[PDB]
C-alpha cells in the first residue's frame, strides 16, 4: 500500500511493546545469564585457565597492561593480585587432582565446580573472551568437518550406536573390519579413509583431554547460551529502536538521509546493549542516548560530504560556526578573521585554512542563470588536453632537430641524442655514451660541448631559433 | 571536427602540411554511450 | 573496424572482465592534497593516473617506465586517458533486482515467473515470505506466505522447504527455472487453448522464453550481484576557479550504495537482530534503483539543490541525453556566425565573408601556404604573422578561400534548402552579405536575423559542396519542382513598373530598330519607359526536338519591355515579355528558361533579372504617401445605411418578430456584405483613372498608385491588406471565437478609437500566440516523420514490378481541382497508355513523363493512366529508381542512393507553420456514382448518388438539372482510429436482422457459402443497410468517419494509399501549398512495414506475430524456391511514431524516443544491429549508406558475402 521504506521501519517496529523498568532489569539479566553460561563452558577447558595465568603473570611484572586482562570484578593490583594468586593456586590443586585421585572421583568435580565459582567472580575484556571463544569454535568445526567427512566416505544407525563412546576410538574400526556384510567391502576401503581422518583426530583430543562427549557437551552449552544472551540483547535492541529513531530524528539536513541516521544509532544502540550495566541502577535510556547520539554524529562527520574531512576538523568547524553566530549576536556584524582568532585562542593562519575548506562540491546539473535547459557542467573546459597547434609545433622542433644533427659528423650527432634521449626511450649519463664509443667520460663531455658550441653558430642556427 | 581526438589532430597537421585527407575515427561520445551502458549493467559490445 | 552492436544481458563474471578493481570506500579525493584516495571512486590504481606518465608517488615520472607497475602505490605508468576507459565494479553484501527489468511495463520478471508485479515487490520490498524449494511438500513454487504462515509451516515442517525474502528469493527461483520445460508446456497449452486473453498471455510468455533460450542469457542474469563503476572521467570532479569543486551526482549516488553496502556487510558481521538486516537490504536496492533510475520506484531522492539528481538513465535518455545532444547533434570546430545582410552585386554562387571571420575560420590553410611558400619558416613564426595581420597573410588568404566552398546554414533548418554552399568574397565588415534571390530558400529576412559558416576540410567534402550544395545547383524545390529563385519585392516591382503601359506618354508611336535602339530612346529622355512603340525583335524557338528557328518581325510593345527582352536568353517567345510582369509572371519566365535552356542560362537569367529590376525599381522612385490611401466616397454612404437598417431590425426584435440569434446572424450577414461593397468601391477606385489620349478624349487607363502596383505585382501586399488601409478592418472575433456585432467601421488612414484598438488586441495576440504553439507542433511533426522515413534509400535501378496506381484527375464537384499533367509529371507508366477507342501504344512503358509527353497526353485527352508508386515496389530494401520517378530538385530520373525519405518528410513538415444536382458542362452521363464526360471522352463532373432527369449513357445539355489543418495532418499520419468511426461490412453477403440484445444491437450476415457472420452494433446509429440486400465488402453500414485500418483491411493497399494521400493534400491545397504525393506515398510505405501471419505454414513463423514485412517476403520466396508451403500473412497499418519504434534495429529506436523501453527490450532478446540505416551509422560516425557512401556501403556488403562464402 507504500513505496516509502520509512514507513514499513515504522511498522515493522511498532509491533513491538515498549519496555518497563522490570522488562530492563530482567532482560539484562538474562543477558548476564547467558554470558555466564558462555563464560562456565569456556572455563571447562585445560587450556583456557593456563593462557589467563600467564597473562596476569606477564601483568604482575608491569610488562603488560592491567586493562587488557580484565576489566571488573563481580560482587555478590591490590585485589587483583590476591584473587589472581588464589586462582593460580586453585589451579595447581586442580592440576595436583585432575586425574592423579581420578577423573570421576569427588575430588576433581568440587575442584572444577569450585574453580568455575572462583572464575564466575571475574569480568574480562571481550578481546580475550572472543580469543577464548574462537579457539574452541575452531576445534568444534573441525571435530564437525571430521565426523561429517567421515560419513561422508562412508556413504547412518550403527555408527550411531557406536557413536556415544566410541566415535574416535580405534575399537570402532576395528568391529567394522570385523564386520562382513555386503557392503563392508567399499565400507573398507572408506575405513582406510576413516583411518586417514582419525589419525588427525587424536592430536586433537590429546590437545584437548576430553574425547568426544566432553567437547560435545561443552560445545552445546556455550550454544545455548550464546542462543539466550542473542536473544536478550535482539528484544531489548528492538525495544529501544523507538528511542533510537526519536534520537536521529534531529540530525535530518546534514547529509545524510533518515534512514542512514537510524541504521547508525541501530548499531550504536547495539553497542550501547553489548556494554551495559544494570547494576548502576540508572535506566536503560541514559547510557543508549550517549552511544546513539555518538554513532550518528560520526557517521555524519564521516558520509555528509564528498570531499570527506576529519572528524576532528568537523567539529573544529562546528565550533568556529557556533563562536561566529555568538559573536555576530553579539557585535551585529559579521565577525572578523582576527576576532575569530582571538577568541578562538587559535593562530589566524589556521582559521583561515578552516575557513578555505568548508565548502561542498557544486553540482554540474545546475542549471546556470536564468535558463533551464543549461547546465554547469557544459562549461567546463579539458585544461589537461593538447592544442593541435602545440602537437604541430612539437613535430616541427622534432623534424628542425632532425635537420640540424644531420648537419654534423655522426660521433657528435649520436652523442647528443643519446644525452639527451632523442629518437630513444631512455636518456644516458655520460659513462654510457663513453661505454659504446669504448672512450671515457671526459671526451665525451668535450664532444657534447664542441656539438653545443657549433650548434650555437647562427649560420646553423636560425631555424632552431623560432622556437624559443 | 567535434570529438575524434586522435581524428581532428590528424586532420590539422595534414592541412598544415597540405593533404587535405581525414582519417575518421570513433566519436568519444559513442564510447561515453557504451560505458553509461554498461554502468546499467547491460552488455553492449561492438561485434566484429 | 566493426559491423555490427551487441546488446544482452551482463553477466557477474562479465562485469568483472571489464573491471580493472574493486571500489571498497565512498572516500573521492583528500582535502589537502587533492590526490585520489586509495580503494575510492577516483583511485588512481584501479582507473589509472592522474598525470601522464606518472605515478602518485612521483618515483616514476617519466616515459622510460611505461607499462611498470609502482610498488609503493600500485599505480601503473601510462597516459590519463584510461581513465576514461577503465571500469570498476562493487561486489554487493546481497543481490539487488534491476529497476529495468523490474518496472519498465511489462515487468520481464514477473512476466517469466508468471506472478503479477504486485507480489513481486512485496517479496522484494521485505514483506512476505516466497517458496523457493517446495521439496516434499504440498507447498507449490512461488506462493505466497506471510510471516506467520511461514512460522506455522517451519514449525510444522521444519528443514524440508525453503522459503525466502528479497531478490535472493527471486533469484533462486529463476536460477531454478528450467526454459525449455515451461517452452514445451506453454505451446501444449497453447495448442488447447481457446480464450483470447489468454491466448496473448501466454504467447508474449512463450516470446520471452524463446528469445532467453535462443540469445543465451540466464535469467538470473537479471537480479545484479556485482555492480559496474563508471571510469571518473566521465564523472568528474574538477576544481573550478575559486577553489570550487564541481560533481557529478553519480558520485553521490554511488557513494550512498558504497555506504549502504558497507553498512550492510558490518551489520551482517555483528549478527545483526533481522528487522535491521532488512531494513539494510531495502535501502541498499532503493540506493541502486536511484542509482540506475531515479525516480521510477519511488520518491526521487534530491541533494543539496532541493532537485532530483541525476542518474545513467537520465543520462542516456531524453532531449538533453547523450543521443541527441552529443550523438545526433554536435557542435563543431572550423564555424562561425554574424548577422545578414543584402549584397545586390553578389552573383548566386557567391557570398559576402568579413576578412577577419575568414581569417579566423582558414587559419591551418594560411599557415600551409605561409610555409610554402617560404614567408614563415615554421609553425610559430606563422602564427605570428597571423595575428600581428600583416598584407602578405592577407593576399595568402585571398589565394586560399579562391576556390574554397563555403557552407551557409540559418536556424531552423526545415528543409535542405537550409544549408547551401557559396564561394567567399572578402569584405570589409562583420556581417556576411547573402544573395537576395536565396532569401526566399532561407526564409530570411533582414531584420536581426544571424547565420552560422562551415568550413568543408576534406577534398571529398569540398567536391560535395561544389556539386550537390551549390546554390546554382539548388533552383528547384524538392517538394513541387517549382522554381525557389523567383524574385520578390524590388525586382518584381521593377519589372512591373517597366512593364507597364501608360497612354499618351512621351515616345508613343515611334519606330525603333531594337531593344538597343529602345534603351537608346530611354536614355537620351526621348520615349519614357511606358510608351507603346512598335519594335524589331529577332526571336529564335528551340523547339522540343532541338530545332533552332529565327525569326524577325515587327511587335507592337513599350519600350521597357524592349530594354527587358535585351536580357532574355535565346530560345524563349518574346510574349513571355510583351506584358506586365507580376511575381507569376517572372517565375513562369524562369521555370521556361529552365525547361527550355538548362541551368547555366537559368543563372545567368535569374542574375540578370535582378539587377534589372533592383535597378529601374530605384530609377522608378515608387514612394508611399498618405495620399495614396485614397478612401472611396461611398464608404460612409453604405456605413450609414447598414446602422440604419440595423436600427430597424432593433425595433424588430423589440417587437418579437425574430429571436435574438436571428438579430445576431443578419447583424453579421449585413456587416460582411457592407464590408464586401466596400471592399469593391476602393478597389474600383484605386485600381482605375482617366487620362487623355493623343486624339483629346477621355480613356480609361490602369492606375499608377504606389500601394496598387505594390499589390498588383504580387511584391507584397493583398487586396485584404489594401482593405484595412483604405475600406473597413471588418468583423473581428472575441477571443472564444465568437464574433462581435458592430465591426470596425474605420481603416488605418483615419484611425481606430480606443475600443477598436482593443478588440483588434484580441485576434492579434491570439495569432502570436498560435504561431508559437504550431512552430512546436509542426517541429514534433516533422521529427516523427523524419524518423519514420530515414531508411528510405533508392538502392536499385528496376525492380520488375508490374504493379502500379491509378491515376485519375481529381474532381471535387464540376470543376477539376488538380490536372492530370501535374500528378501525372515525372511518373514511370506502368502499363502501356493506349489511346482511347484504339490499340495504338501511345506512350510505351517505363518511360519518364516529362512536359513533352505531358503535353502529348493532354493534346490526346487521356484520362486515366497507371504509374509506378513506391508504395507497391517490390524492392527489398528500400526502393527504386523507377517506382519513384523523377527527383524534382534535379528535373531527371532519381540517383541511385538518394535518401528520398528524409527529403519526403522535410518536404511534408516544412510548411507546417503555414497550416493552421445541375450539370455544368455539355456531354453524356456515365454512372458506376454520378459522372459527366465530355465529348472529348474526359471525366469533367463526378458526384455523389444519394440513396434523375437521364438514365445511363444519355446526353445531358448544358444547365440542365439533372438531380484544423495541422492536427488533422497529426492524426492522419498517426493512423488515429475516430471517435466514433464507421461500422464498415466485414464480409460480403446478405443482411439480416438479429437478437436485439440489451445495451446494443446485434446483427448477422449470410455469405456466398450460407455461412453466418455476427456483427456487434450500437444503438444509436443510423443504418445504411436494408435486410434482403447483399451488400459487398467494404460497403458503408453505418456512416461516419473511415479508420484507416478499416480501409486497409477491407479494402487493401491502394486504398489507404489513396484516403491518406487525399485528405492531407486537402489540408495543404486548402492554405495554398503544393506537395507532391510521391512524399506522402514514401510515408504511407514506411507506415506499412509490419505483417500479422494468419498462416503459419512451414516457415519460422508463429500465427498471431508481428514481423516485418521484407523477411516475410524472402522466407516465401525461398520456400517457393524449396517447393515448400508458404507462409499467408495480413498487412498491418502502423502510425508514424509506433513504425519507428518497430524498427529492427535498436540504436534508431533508442535514439527516436522511449530509450527504456527499447533498451531493456533489447537486453532480454539479445538483439543485434547491422547499422543499416542514416541514424546509426551517424551516431558511430561512419558513412551513411546514402550518396557517395552508397557505394562504398555496396562495396563492403559484397566483400562480406564473398568471405562468407
Ligand atoms: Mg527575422
Ligand atoms: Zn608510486
Ligand atoms: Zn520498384
Amino acid at each position: 500500500r507504500t513505496t516509502d521504506p520509512v514507513r514499513m521501519y515504522m511498522r515493522e517496529m511498532g509491533t513491538v511493546e515498549l519496555l518497563t523498568r522490570e522488562g530492563e532489569i530482567d532482560i539484562a539479566k538474562r543477558i548476564e545469564d547467558g554470558i555466564n553460561q558462555v563464560q562456565s563452558a569456556i572455563a571447562e577447558y585445560p587450556g583456557t585457565i593456563p593462557y589467563i595465568l600467564e597473562q596476569f603473570d606477564r601483568v604482575q611484572a608491569e610488562e603488560l597492561r592491567l586493562t587488557d586482562l580484565i576489566s571488573g570484578f563481580v560482587d555478590p593490583p591490590e585485589l587483583a593480585r590476591e584473587k589472581f594468586n588464589e586462582l593460580r593456586g586453585k589451579f595447581q590443586n586442580l592440576q595436583l587432582a585432575v586425574n592423579e585421585f581420578g577423573r570421576d572421583s569427588h575430588q576433581a568435580s568440587e575442584a572444577s565446580d569450585l574453580v568455575l565459582d572462583i572464575f564466575r567472580e571475574f569480568r574480562l575484556t571481550p578481546k580475550q573472551f572472543d580469543h577464548l571463544v574462537e579457539t574452541l569454535r575452531t576445534s568444534m568445526d573441525r571435530v564437525r568437518t571430521q565426523e561429517r567427512l567421515v560419513m561422508k566416505a562412508v556413504v547412518k544407525k550403527s555408527f550411531i550406536a557406536l557413536f556415544t563412546g566410541n566415535e574416535s576410538n580405534e575399537e570402532w574400526l576395528d568391529k567394522v573390519l570385523a564386520s562382513d556384510k555386503p557392503y563392508v567391502a567399499k565400507v573398507r576401503e572408506q575405513e582406510e579413509e576413516i583411518r586417514r581422518s582419525i589419525q588427525k583426530l587424536q592430536m586433537i583430543e590429546q590437545e584437548t583431554s576430553l574425547s568426544v562427549e566432553r567437547i560435545k557437551d561443552i560445545s552445546h552449552r556455550m550454544s545455548i547460551g550464546e542462543a539466550k544472551a542473542r536473544r536478550a540483547k535482539k528484544e531489548m535492541v528492538e525495544a529501544n529502536l523507538r528511542l533510537v529513531i526519536s534520537i536521529a530524528k534531529k540530525y535530518t539536513n546534514r547529509g545524510l538521509q533518515f534512514l542512514d541516521l537510524i541504521q547508525e544509532g541501530n548499531i550504536g544502540l547495539m553497542k550501547a546493549v553489548d556494554k551495559f550495566e544494570y547494576r548502576r541502577g540508572y535506566k536503560f535510556s541514559t547510557y543508549a542516548t550517549w552511544w546513539i547520539r555518538q554513532a550518528i554524529t560520526r557517521s555524519i562527520a564521516d558520509q555528509a560530504r564528498t570531499i570527506r574531512i576529519p572528524v576532528h576538523m568537523i567539529e573544529t568547524i562546528n565550533k568556529l560556526n557556533r563562536i561566529s553566530r555568538q559573536m555576530l549576536q553579539e557585535m551585529g556584524r559579521e565577525p572578523l578573521p582576527e576576532e575569530l582568532a582571538e577568541r578562538m585562542q587559535m593562530p589566524e593562519d589556521k582559521i583561515r585554512k578552516v575557513l578555505k575548506i568548508a565548502k561542498e562540491p557544486i553540482s554540474m546539473e545546475t542549471p546556470i542563470g536564468d535558463d533551464e535547459d543549461s547546465h554547469l557542467g557544459d562549461f567546463i573546459e579539458d585544461t589537461t588536453l593538447e592544442l593541435p597547434l602545440d602537437s604541430a609545433t612539437a613535430t616541427s622542433l622534432k623534424a628542425a632537430t632532425r635537420d640540424v644533427l644531420a648537419g654534423l659528423t655522426p660521433r657528435e650527432a649520436k652523442v647528443l641524442r643519446m644525452r639527451f634521449g632523442i629518437d630513444m626511450n631512455t636518456d644516458h649519463t655520460l659513462e654510457e655514451v663513453g661505454k659504446q664509443f669504448d672512450v671515457t667520460r671526459e671526451r665525451i663531455r668535450q664532444i657534447e660541448a664542441k656539438a653545443l658550441r657549433k650548434l650555437r653558430h647562427p649560420s646553423r642556427s636560425e631555424v632552431l631559433r623560432s622556437f624559443l | 571536427k567535434s570529438d575524434d581526438v586522435n581524428g581532428r589532430t590528424k586532420m590539422y597537421k595534414n592541412i598544415v602540411d597540405g593533404n587535405h585527407a581525414m582519417e575518421p575515427g570513433m566519436p568519444e561520445s559513442f564510447n561515453v554511450l557504451l560505458k553509461e551502458i554498461r554502468s546499467l549493467g547491460i552488455n553492449i559490445e561492438l561485434e566484429d | 573496424e566493426f559491423d555490427a552492436i551487441k546488446i544482452g544481458l551482463a553477466s557477474p563474471d562479465m562485469i568483472r572482465s571489464w573491471s580493472f578493481g574493486e571500489v571498497k570506500k565512498p572516500e573521492t579525493i583528500n582535502y589537502r592534497t587533492f590526490k585520489p584516495e586509495r580503494d575510492g571512486l577516483f583511485c588512481a590504481r584501479i582507473f589509472g593516473p592522474v598525470k601522464d606518465y606518472e605515478c602518485l608517488c612521483g618515483k616514476y615520472k617519466r616515459l622510460k617506465h611505461r607499462g611498470v607497475i609502482c610498488e609503493k602505490c600500485g599505480v601503473e605508468v601510462t597516459q590519463t586517458k584510461v581513465r576514461r576507459d577503465r571500469m570498476g565494479h562493487i561486489e554487493l553484501a546481497s543481490p539487488v533486482a534491476h529497476i529495468w527489468f523490474l518496472k519498465s511495463l511489462p515487468s520481464r520478471i514477473g512476466l517469466l515467473m508468471d506472478m503479477p508485479l504486485r507480489d513481486i515487490e512485496r517479496v522484494l520490498y521485505f514483506e512476505m515470505y516466497v517458496v523457493t524449494e517446495p521439496g516434499m511438500t504440498d507447498l507449490e513454487r512461488g506462493q505466497m506466505l506471510t510471516e506467520e504462515e511461514y512460522l506455522d509451516r517451519l514449525e510444522e515442517w521444519g528443514d524440508e522447504f525453503t522459503a525466502k525474502m528479497g531478490a535472493e528469493a527471486i533469484k533462486d527461483l529463476l536460477a531454478s527455472m528450467d526454459l525449455p520445460a515451461e517452452a514445451e508446456q506453454m505451446r501444449e497449452e497453447l495448442d488447447t487453448t481457446n480464450s483470447e486473453t489468454k491466448r496473448k498471455k501466454l504467447t508474449k510468455r512463450l516470446k520471452l522464453v524463446e528469445a532467453f533460450v535462443a540469445s543465451g542469457n540466464k535469467p538470473e542474469w537479471m537480479i545484479l550481484t556485482v555492480l559496474p563503476v563508471l571510469p571518473p572521467d566521465l564523472r568528474p570532479l574538477v576544481p573550478l576557479d575559486g577553489g570550487r569543486f564541481a560533481t557529478s551526482d553519480l558520485n553521490d549516488l554511488y557513494r550512498r550504495v558504497i555506504n549502504r553496502n558497507n553498512r550492510l556487510k558490518r551489520l551482517l558481521e555483528l549478527a545483526a537482530p533481522d528487522i535491521i538486516v532488512r531494513n539494510e537490504k531495502r535501502m541498499l536496492q532503493e540506493s541502486v534503483d536511484a542509482l540506475l533510475d531515479n525516480g521510477r520506484r519511488g520518491r526521487a531522492i534530491t541533494g543539496s539543490n532541493k532537485r532530483p539528481l541525476k542518474s545513467l538513465a537520465d543520462m542516456i535518455k531524453g532531449k538533453q541525453g547523450r543521443f541527441r545532444q552529443n550523438l545526433l547533434g554536435k557542435r563543431v570546430d572550423y564555424s562561425g556566425r554574424s548577422v545578414i545582410t543584402v549584397g545586390p552585386y553578389l552573383r548566386l554562387h557567391q557570398c559576402g565573408l568579413p576578412k577577419k571571420m575568414a581569417l579566423e575560420l582558414f587559419k591551418p590553410f594560411i599557415y600551409s601556404k605561409l610555409e610554402t611558400r617560404g614567408l614563415a619558416t615554421t609553425i610559430k613564426a606563422a602564427k605570428k604573422m597571423v595575428e600581428r595581420e600583416e598584407a602578405v597573410v592577407w593576399d595568402i588568404l585571398d589565394e586560399v578561400i579562391r576556390e574554397h566552398p563555403v557552407l551557409l546554414n540559418r536556424a531552423p533548418t526545415l528543409h535542405r534548402l537550409g544549408i547551401q554552399a557559396f564561394e567567399p568574397v572578402l569584405i570589409e565588415g562583420k556581417a556576411i552579405q547573402l544573395h537576395p534571390l536565396v532569401c526566399a530558400a532561407y526564409n530570411a529576412d533582414f531584420d536581426g536575423d544571424q547565420m552560422a559558416v562551415h568550413v568543408p576540410l576534406t577534398l571529398e567534402a569540398q567536391l560535395e559542396a561544389r556539386t550537390l550544395m551549390m546554390s546554382t545547383n539548388n533552383i528547384l524545390s524538392p517538394a513541387s519542382g517549382d522554381p525557389i529563385i523567383v524574385p520578390s519585392q524590388d525586382v518584381v516591382l521593377g519589372l512591373y513598373y517597366m512593364t507597364r503601359e501608360k497612354i499618351n506618354a512621351k515616345g508613343e508611336g515611334m519606330y525603333l530598330t531594337g531593344p538597343a535602339e529602345a534603351e537608346k530612346a530611354y536614355r537620351t529622355k526621348t520615349a519614357e519607359l511606358h510608351a507603346r512603340v512598335k519594335v524589331r525583335i529577332t526571336e529564335t524557338i528551340k523547339h522540343e526536338n532541338g530545332k533552332l528557328t529565327t525569326e524577325t518581325k515587327m511587335i507592337d510593345t513599350t519600350v521597357g519591355r524592349a530594354m527587358l527582352w535585351q536580357i532574355v536568353p535565346k530560345g524563349l517567345p518574346y510574349s513571355l515579355v510583351n506584358q506586365k510582369l507580376g511575381k507569376k509572371q517572372i517565375s513562369n519566365l524562369l521555370n521556361e528558361a529552365y525547361r527550355k535552356l538548362g541551368l547555366k542560362d537559368t543563372v545567368i537569367f535569374a542574375d540578370q533579372i535582378m539587377y534589372t529590376g533592383f535597378a529601374y525599381a530605384a530609377l522608378s522612385g515608387v514612394s508611399v504617401g498618405i495620399d495614396d490611401m485614397v478612401v472611396p466616397a461611398a464608404k460612409y454612404t453604405e456605413i450609414a445605411e447598414a446602422e440604419e437598417e440595423v436600427r430597424e431590425i432593433q425595433e424588430q426584435f423589440q417587437s418579437g418578430l425574430v429571436t435574438a440569434g436571428e438579430r445576431y446572424n443578419k447583424v453579421i450577414d449585413i456587416w460582411a456584405s457592407t464590408n464586401d461593397r466596400v471592399a469593391k468601391a476602393m478597389m474600383e477606385n484605386l485600381s482605375s483613372e482617366q487620362v487623355i489620349n493623343r486624339q483629346g478624349e477621355q480613356e480609361k487607363q490602369e492606375s499608377f498608385n504606389s500601394i496598387y502596383m505594390m499589390a498588383d505585382s504580387g511584391a507584397r501586399g493583398s487586396a485584404a491588406q489594401i482593405r484595412q488601409l483604405a475600406g473597413m478592418r471588418g468583423l473581428m472575433a472575441r477571443p472564444d471565437g465568437s464574433i462581435i456585432e458592430t465591426p470596425i467601421t474605420a481603416n488605418f488612414k483615419e484611425g481606430l478609437n480606443v475600443l477598436q484598438y482593443f478588440i483588434s488586441t484580441h485576434g492579434a495576440r491570439k495569432g502570436l500566440a498560435d504561431t508559437a504553439l504550431k512552430t512546436a507542433n509542426s517541429g514534433y511533426l516533422t521529427r516523427r516523420l523524419v524518423d519514420v522515413a530515414q531508411d528510405v534509400v533508392v538502392t536499385e535501378h528496376d525492380c520488375g514490378t508490374l504493379e502500379g496506381v491509378v491515376m485519375t484527375p481529381h474532381i471535387e464537384g464540376g470543376d477539376v481541382k488538380v490536372a492530370l499533367t501535374e500528378l501525372a509529371l515525372g511518373r514511370v507508366v506502368s502499363e502501356d497508355i493506349l489511346k482511347p477507342g484504339t490499340d495504338e501504344v501511345l506512350i510505351p512503358r517505363n518511360t519518364l513523363l516529362d512536359e513533352k509527353w505531358c503535353k502529348v497526353i493532354n493534346d490526346n485527352s487521356v484520362d486515366q493512366i497507371k504509374v509506378r508508386s513506391v508504395v507497391t515496389c517490390d524492392s527489398d530494401f528500400g526502393c527504386c529508381a523507377q517506382c519513384y520517378g523523377r527527383d524534382l530538385a534535379r528535373g531527371h530520373l532519381v540517383n541511385q542512393g538518394e535518401a528520398v525519405g528524409v527529403i519526403a518528410a522535410q518536404s511534408i513538415g516544412e510548411p507546417g507553420t503555414q497550416l493552421t444536382i445541375q450539370a455544368k458542362n455539355n456531354g453524356s452521363v456515365k454512372l458506376h456514382e454520378l459522372t459527366i464526360i465530355d465529348e472529348f471522352g474526359r471525366t469533367k463532373e463526378k458526384h455523389k448518388l444519394p440513396y434523375l432527369s437521364k438514365a445511363d449513357g444519355d446526353a445531358v445539355a448544358a444547365g440542365e438539372t439533372v438531380a484544423g489543418g495541422l492536427p488533422r495532418v497529426a492524426d492522419l499520419f498517426e493512423a488515429r482510429k475516430p471517435k466514433e468511426p464507421a461500422i464498415l461490412a466485414e464480409h460480403s453477403g446478405t443482411v439480416s436482422f438479429g437478437k436485439e440484445t440489451k445495451g446494443k444491437r446485434r446483427l448477422i450476415i449470410t455469405r456466398d457459402s450460407g455461412d453466418t457472420y455476427e456483427e456487434m452494433i450500437p444503438k444509436h446509429r443510423q443504418l445504411n443497410v436494408f435486410e434482403g440486400e447483399r451488400i459487398e465488402r467494404g460497403d458503408v453500414i453505418a456512416d461516419g468517419p473511415e479508420s484507416p485500418h478499416d480501409i486497409l483491411r477491407l479494402r487493401g493497399i491502394h486504398a489507404v494509399t489513396t484516403y491518406i494521400a487525399n485528405e492531407v493534400q486537402e489540408v495543404y491545397r486548402l492554405q495554398g501549398v503544393k506537395i507532391n504525393d510521391k512524399h506522402i506515398e514514401t510515408i504511407v510505405r514506411q507506415m506499412l512495414r509490419k505483417c500479422t501471419i494468419t498462416f503459419a505454414g512451414d516457415s519460422e513463423f508463429l500465427p498471431g506475430e508481428t514481423v516485418e514485412y521484407s523477411q516475410v517476403k524472402i522466407a516465401n520466396r525461398k520456400l517457393v524456391e524449396e517447393g515448400k508451403e508458404p507462409a499467408r500473412f495480413e498487412r498491418e497499418l502502423l502510425g508514424i511514431t509506433k513504425a519507428s519504434l518497430a524498427t529492427e534495429s535498436f540504436i534508431s529506436a533508442a535514439s527516436f524516443q522511449e530509450t527504456t523501453r527499447v533498451l531493456t527490450e533489447a537486453a532480454v532478446s539479445g538483439k543485434r544491429d547491422d547499422l543499416r540505416g542514416l541514424k546509426e551509422n551517424v551516431i558511430v560516425g561512419r558513412l551513411i549508406p546514402a550518396g557517395t557512401g552508397f557505394a562504398y556501403h555496396q562495396d563492403r556488403q559484397a566483400k562480406r558475402a564473398q568471405e562468407q562464402q
